[PDB]
């Protein structure tokens, strides 16, 4: 009998177009088919359109687009997980799942155009309404102000329908107020525990005239190096001169959340030309600490609190930098990118991510495996070395370490790293792969790709298979399906694919068959795949100066400037001087922070690969149910371990 | 304000999506100009100095800059309604220079200061008149006033409570202040 | 030059404003005129040989029509304030932008009569 | 001087697109558009007439990969390739038609060979993958046991060695460290031999060409 399938994502969310890829094996003509969702538990008629019809001249494919209603039953509990069932009449067969329903639906970004405000002074945020696919969307927004010690003092209740997802709110602070950490936090009213959050702090400054930047050298201390930790002051003016005063820099040493000062590494250093250097001697920073041992030291951090004087005994800036590590090891190696989970004799990736000691990833470092050294790679712009592996096939667990090889210096600087994969699990033991080959570059839209899918079967089994069927996430919903047909034969199959500005920042890929093996028993074999995007913009806004002459224009004079942004949207502006970003440069907005909690939002964080096909597909965010009665794990937790 | 600006730019794209532009930067420079820098608040009937920095970022020409400082009535300086204060300074190219005075606050509230500065041998002057905060003497405390916990059928009786809040008598307030009082409002959660 | 400086400070202190105003308004205004008609007017004119002549009858003209601009100017931030409360700062800031346009274009058209 | 006058504001090239295949792999074309002038065109949706889904846009060295689903059979293959940019007419947009001849290999026992490159602004030092698609029967898959590949910079041997591949395997992976003497292309010659057919000796070999940033 043919087997129906039927693909959903594994987590469903409220008002939202969730799509529900139908597709059936071996159907004969035309096969109507009905998707109806139900509350779990009762009958609670939640929805039952977007009826479907299947055609075998379209290989008996179809997608059907809805949003589940937004009711006060879903709401009425909050504390517990809540799910729903989709039910699916293929004709005279009946297909139901049970699926995980989150309360998440959408993004909230607060703007404030400073970080710190004086008592007495006004506050001009925008809140920003943006849906699971990052567009503008009519919902009501509660805002809430909170102090320090936790106490709500201002309280709103706005509605997003007309403004086009921009609701511009201004709050006036009292004369007379408790400075500290103030919070602004604004939740949807779908979901109240979803609380977002801003940070901006009430003090009682003044603007400074410059900018203070510590920049060492390398952002790390050898251990055993005798020369120390250098540090180097460029004081600049704010408008693009130099400055000529003096500095005072003090080292401390910060484990944990206590800080150690250290007296004696008090200096002087006249700072000229908007330039200095101090250093560190390592006597003194070993004396400093209680223990002389040198190995305790390491899992600690340093920190430089540097004060600078004008010689006209004007203004004072304090700038501290914090954070630089104290690592024997100048490299790091992280394997949070590469598959846990190889093939038997079949080429594996290693994604390796390669970073300095604070957090920033590294650039043209060499990399290799500890047997047959041959193997060699650079990291590319975004810290990632692509690597190579060929397996020998047998079911034994695979151990692999890499260890960076950089010249001039020696074996102990080199950081090492083990890693433990498990092979690939078919079903009954038929020796039944697919592997998918993909490039990963600092890939762009627009750009294409060239998927390759690398079949593995025995000769009596090479001729029941005539396609392949292939999906692609972004943001946690589906992005696009089709069908890459394979006549007998051809051993590999390549799918070019068009990357176009929908895929950013990371679409996750899979891949399945299936055909009748074994004596008779229906199985299904799956494959997935994660692939980098470059983190841009889905637009393209550019603010640039219209005037190209009269250079460092006269404050009182105007100048135009260009907005170059794509038609029909609406441009929010705010101009901030730089001294509040001199006195505080935490807690803004970019892309980066955008894409970063996208990524978060996620509903899969395995990158590929998996124990078996249930657990691909699991964790791969998609839940796949057959007629037959071949079907994936089960998810009932919000956060994957 | 003589600096540098920064412009960040959001866009909200029916079709497209969400963008932030890349900050851009426009900054204001004058070959002349004044940067009065003055400490946030200070306090009534105490003489704080303050310090006035006549920048000069030419090519070699010299400057005889002329600063003076007109008279508020809310401030006690050297200048008068019929007097003034005049100083004839001489700023070296590429360099800089600061004028001390000292100023007495008078009354509360918000007042201003401002200096004027006149080139001999050109024509180009800048002032810069900026406020600053005064507050009379005192420091922040928080005695208070009363806390009590609001159960009509346990307090008062007949399901129904009337507590008396009486007011602080707060003797050492410093006259002419504004004084808030927050009222909190919090219930008792009780479940299992 | 320093003759022309001279004669370009005598037309330029000609100029008559009413005291009655807000204090904050004739501030703005007097600032806008001082840097869009008078700061780049003078560099220029300070760059010219001793022998060479300056014309005043538009220059004259010039004070003519920035007094009617300035009064219409007053004008919008008196009573054709809509938006907001008349004599309010917001919309004397919302009008400072047309003042300023207007006066910058005004410079740009005159910058002919510096030299005959 | 030299400003003409066509027709087609774009022009296609094959002189760098392969002019064998291999029947039942991959047949990579390298499509070189130009601006009528003569230089390199960039960022235009080049398309084969056939199934009109695939297509691509050139990189920055106006390029662009293609990719084709080879039939297993012996018939002469034809592709022609039609720009489908917008905006403009079926009339304005570039054709060209190309017919490829198939790979013969000796006694007829299709013992293929496929060696697959990435393609593109390829830099010194950044590592480079090729797969080595071998295509025979199981009966004789296990009597080869290594691959021998050449590498060729301005007509020298820059390096040989051998890659082994263990049995069972229907593919490998060679990495390749591209230093500062590859520059500026480089052709990797890749052949095994076995015994074949009753007795006889049998070789097949391959050859691919890649470019490099100059
Ligand atoms: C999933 O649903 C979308 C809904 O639009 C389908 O998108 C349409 O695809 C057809 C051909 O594939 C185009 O002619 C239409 O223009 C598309 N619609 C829009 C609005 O652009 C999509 O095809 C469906 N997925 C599959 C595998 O069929
Ligand atoms: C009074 O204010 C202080 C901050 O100065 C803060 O601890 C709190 O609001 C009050 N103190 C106490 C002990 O409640
Ligand atoms: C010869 O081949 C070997 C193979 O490893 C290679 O290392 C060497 O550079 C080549 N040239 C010479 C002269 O050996």
């Amino acid at each position: 009998s043919p087997m129906y399938s039927i693909i959903t994502p594994n987590i469903l969310r409220l008002e939202s177009e969730e799509t529900m890829v139908l597709e059936a094996h071996d159907a004969q003509g035309d096969v109507p088919v009905t998707v109806t969702v139900h509350d779990f538990p009762g009958k609670k008629l939640v929805l039952s359109s977007e009826k479907t019809v299947l055609t075998p001249a379209t290989n008996h494919m179809g997608n059907v687009t809805f949003t589940i209603p937004a009711n006060r039953e879903f709401k009425s509990e909050k504390g517990r997980n809540k799910f729903v069932t989709v039910q699916a009449t293929f004709g005279t067969q009946v297909v139901e799942k049970v699926v995980l329903v989150s309360l998440q639906s959408g993004y909230l970004f607060i703007q404030t155009d400073k970080t710190i405000y004086t008592p007495g002074s006004t506050v001009l945020y925008r809140i920003f309404t943006v849906n699971h696919k990052l567009l503008p969307v009519g919902r009501t927004v509660m805002v809430n102000i909170e102090n320090p010690e936790g106490i709500p003092v201002k309280q709103d209740s706005l509605s997003s329908q007309n403004q086009l997802g921009v609701l511009p709110l201004s709050w006036d602070i009292p004369e007379l107020v408790n400075m500290g950490q103030w919070k602004i936090r604004a939740y949807y009213e779908n979901s109240p525990q979803q609380v977002f959050s801003t940070e901006f702090e009430v003090k009682e400054y003044v603007l400074p005239s410059f900018e203070v930047i510590v920049e060492p050298t390398e952002k790390f201390y050898y251990i055993y190096n005798e020369k120390g930790l250098e540090v180097t002051i460029t004081a600049r003016f704010l408008y693009g001169k130099k400055v000529e005063g003096t500095a005072f820099v003090i080292f401390g040493i910060q484990d944990g959340e206590q800080r150690i000062s250290l007296p004696e590494s008090l200096k002087r250093i006249p700072i000229e030309d908007g330039s200095g250097e101090v250093v560190l001697s390592r006597k003194v920073l070993l004396d400093g600490v209680q223990n002389p041992r040198a190995e305790d030291l390491v899992g600690k951090s340093l920190y430089v609190s540097a004060t600078v004087i004008l010689h006209s005994g004007s203004d004072m800036v304090q700038a501290e930098r914090s954070g630089i590590p104290i690592v024997t090891s100048p490299y790091q190696i992280h394997f949070t990118k590469t598959p846990k989970y190889f093939k038997p004799g079949m080429p594996f990736d290693l994604m390796v991510f390669v970073t300095n000691p604070d957090g920033s990833p590294a650039y043209r470092v060499p990399v290799a495996v500890q047997g047959e050294d041959t193997v060699q790679s650079l990291t590319q712009g975004d810290g990632v070395a692509k690597l190579s592996i060929n397996t020998h096939p047998s079911q034994k667990p695979l151990s692999i370490t890499v260890r960076t090889k950089k010249q001039e210096l020696s074996e102990a600087e080199q950081a090492t790293r083990t890693m433990q994969a498990l092979p690939y699990s078919t079903v009954g033991n038929s020796n039944n792969y697919l592997h998918l080959s993909v490039l990963r570059t600092e890939l762009r839209p627009g750009e294409t790709l060239n998927v390759n899918f690398l079949l593995r079967m025995d000769r009596a089994h090479e001729a029941k298979i005539r396609y392949y069927t292939y999906l692609i996430m972004n943001k946690g919903r589906l992005l696009k399906a089709g069908r890459q047909v394979r006549e007998p034969g051809q051993d590999l199959v390549v799918l070019p694919l068009s990357i176009t500005t929908d895929f950013i920042p990371s679409f996750r890929l899979v891949a399945y068959y299936t055909l009748i093996g074994a004596s008779g028993q229906r199985e299904v074999v799956a494959d997935s795949v994660w692939v980098d995007v470059k983190d841009s913009c889905v637009g393209s806004l550019v603010v640039k100066s219209g005037q190209s002459e009269d250079r460092q224009p006269v404050p009182g004079q105007q100048m135009t400037l260009k907005i170059e942004g794509d038609h029909g949207a609406r441009v929010v502006l705010v101009a901030v001087d730089k001294g509040v970003f001199v006195l505080n440069k935490k807690n803004k907005l970019t892309q980066s922070k955008i894409w970063d909690v996208v990524e978060k939002a996620d509903i899969g964080c395995t990158p590929g690969s998996g124990k078996d096909y249930a657990g691909v597909f699991s964790d791969a965010g998609l839940t796949f149910t057959s007629s037959s009665g071949q079907q994936t794990a089960q998810r009932a937790e919000l956060q994957c371990p | 304000s003589i600096t540098t600006w920064e412009i960040l730019a959001v866009s909200m794209s029916d079709k497209k999506g969400i963008c932030v532009a890349d900050p851009f930067e426009v900054t204001v420079m004058q070959d002349f100009f004044i940067d009065l820098r003055l400490p946030y608040s200070v306090v009534r009937n105490e003489q704080v100095e303050i310090r006035a920095v006549l920048y000069n970022y030419r090519q070699n020409q010299e400057l005889k800059v002329r600063v003076e400082l007109l008279h508020n009535p809310a401030f006690c300086s050297l200048a008068t309604t019929k007097r003034r204060h005049q100083q004839t300074v001489t700023i070296p190219p590429k360099s800089s220079l600061s004028v001390p005075y000292v100023i007495v606050p008078l009354k509360t509230g918000l007042q201003e200061v401002e200096v004027k500065a006149a080139v001999y041998h050109h024509f180009i002057s800048d002032g810069v008149r900026k406020s600053l905060k005064v507050v009379p003497e005192g420091i922040r405390m928080n005695k208070t006033v009363a806390v009590r916990t609001l159960d009509p059928e346990r307090l008062g009786r007949e399901g129904v409570q009337k507590e008396d809040i009486p007011p602080a008598d707060l003797s050492d307030q410093v006259p002419d202040t504004e004084s808030e009082t927050r009222i909190l409002l919090q219930g008792t959660p009780v479940a299992q | 030059a320093n003759n022309h400086i001279r004669t370009v400070l005598k037309l330029f202190r000609t100029i008559d404003l009413d005291d009655s105003k807000k204090s904050f308004y004739l501030t703005a205004a007097k600032y806008g005129i001082q840097t869009q008609l008078r700061e780049p007017i003078i560099r220029i004119v300070g760059g010219y040989l001793p022998s060479t002549k300056l014309s005043e009858a538009c220059v004259k003209n010039m004070i003519s029509e920035v007094y009617e601009i300035e009064g219409d100017f007053y004008s919008k931030f008196s009573y054709a304030c809509e938006d907001h409360a008349p004599y309010s700062v917001e919309c004397l800031e919302d009008a400072r932008d047309d003042y300023l346009t207007q006066l910058v274009e005004l410079f740009k058209e005159t910058k002919k009569c510096l030299r005959e």
